[PDB]
């Protein structure tokens, strides 16, 4: 999970209000050129590259009559209904998950609540506790990102496959200066934003800003 | 749903399965389990052998283990509206055809002690980086139950550097 | 062994489950091939289910499967007879199969199986830059192997250590 930044709003989402409209008769080809724009072309909730793409809506449809065309509420997740992750298990899957209890993306730093090993686990930050731990536990629960074999495999793999370049970087610390050595560290973080698991690397190159 | 030459539906024997399938075409072949008494450098050459000696015979092979899908391209699997995969197999590490295509992890989940380097991590991730009494005896475990020689403590001391390292930076701030 | 005894050269295991207890209450066991059948997903759970359901029997099994010793320490495995010198409890099925079987990770006859380890030999043939053939055998990666997956993931990573590494040797 990213920090994405909901900026402006389609302007196809005016013309449809809930209630006598329904999700199905709005052109999803025009909120995609925008939810591309601000999540990139990576999943909202595990930063996998969109490939199988749908529109989510973080409060679901159905608990929740309207919101339903609000941008506020529109997420792009990565698996179509022609999955076991993020989006499709939200709703078929978890069965309790009220969404209170989870991180939005757009409005909460989903740094503070997550912290990516080296090992691919999604576990909760460092000293959480009371209503702070709840809410890592469960977006770590509903959105699968620890609980998925070919989710947390291909992270693992991302996150391990770029492991021998981390220990370099970091080696050649104590005889290079510290303005070299950061920008070289930057170049290196200015590189992960255009690959998958964008937050899970930066979590194995510097932190979960601790 | 199949392919023309290949569909794989995820010593002895095979030699007299092989024996008795040209004894029978010299007078489509649906073998089940062919990875069925085959040591693992058994595995790999076995779909390989079996289109050599035999050109143009259609194969529905059905398989269980990650290696002889590792010399099988992606077309030609066929999971169960059964549906293709979504990685190359020919040429994949048999540790990566049994976790995205099988969803077996690559180290036991069951067993307590692969964990522990996982878990190593969060202990020097808890006391800012450097290590600790609650860490270094899980360390120990780990350089006692893995040998010194192994990859598990080599990723437990290159965590152990970098998050040394790691701290230090953060220190100078 | 005084427990367990692998010596390498779940509908299935539920009839032997029912006859070793059949026969356990109504009054050793040479259990082979113990991976026969099995899915790899219920291979990583067969011998801790004989050590709990059958806590107090000793168990010699035969094995060539890379996941059931995944399981088993290194004092059971007796190969074909002085135990492996690697831990093959909790280590990966990758690690226990190069240096317990001698399998390598990825098969020999296919011949693109040797890219990825001869991209990194080209890549260090010429001190750590693309120039043109590495180049070509880079795009033969991606173009057969994925955007991104297992084999073009590490072979980025490679061209990326290999520049820092050029750019650090430049400045010392
Ligand atoms: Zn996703």
């Amino acid at each position: 999970m990213k920090e994405l930044a909901r900026l402006e709003s389609p302007e196809i989402l005016d013309q449809y209000t809930a209630g006598q409209n329904d999700w199905m008769e709005i052109d999803q080809s025009a909120v995609w050129p925008k939810l591309t724009e601000m999540q990139g072309e990576f999943c909202a909730y595990c930063e996998c590259r969109l490939n199988r793409r749908h529109i989510e809506h973080f409060r679901p449809r159905g608990k929740f009559p309207a919101l339903t065309f609000i941008w506020s509420n529109l997420f792009g997740s990565c698996g179509d209904s022609k999955w076991s992750r993020c989006g499709i298990y939200k709703d078929n899957g978890a069965g309790a998950y009220n969404a209170d209890d989870l991180i939005k993306p757009d409005e909460e730093n989903p740094d503070d609540y997550l912290l990516f090993l080296t090992t691919g686990e999604v576990v909760p930050a460092i000293g959480l506790t009371g209503r702070a731990l709840k809410k890592a536990q469960e977006t770590i629960r509903v959105f699968n990102l620890n609980g998925d074999i070919k989710l947390l495999g291909s992270r693992r793999t991302a996150v391990q496959a770029i492991m021998p370049n981390v220990e370099y970087l970091y080696s050649l610390l104590e005889e290079f200066e510290e303005d070299d050595w950061n920008e070289m560290l930057r170049d290196e973080l200015e590189k992960i934003e255009s690959d998958e698991f964008k937050t899970a690397l930066k979590h194995a190159w510097t932190s979960n800003q601790e | 749903k199949f392919e023309e030459d290949l569909t794989v539906i995820i010593q002895r024997v095979f030699l007299s399965l092989v024996a008795d399938l040209a004894r029978r075409m010299v007078m489509i072949v649906l073998i089940d389990e062919i990875e069925l008494h085959l040591h693992p450098k058994w595995q790999q050459e076995v779909i390989l052998n079996l289109r050599s000696v035999f050109p143009n015979i259609q194969f529905i092979i059905t398989t269980h283990s990650p290696i002889v899908l590792s010399t099988i391209e992606k077309r030609c699997i066929r999971e169960f509206f059964l549906d293709s995969p979504d990685m190359q197999t020919k040429g994949s590490e048999n540790a990566q055809i049994l976790e995205q295509v099988m969803n077996v992890h690559p180290t036991p989940p069951g067993i307590a002690e692969s964990h522990w380097l996982g878990d190593f991590e969060l202990l020097l991730l808890d006391n800012s980086g450097e290590l600790d009494n609650q860490s270094q005896e899980l360390y120990d475990k780990i350089k006692t139950h893995f040998g010194i020689d192994s990859a598990e403590l080599k990723k437990a001391d290159s965590l152990i550097r970098i998050n040394k390292m790691k701290n230090k930076i953060n220190k100078i701030r």
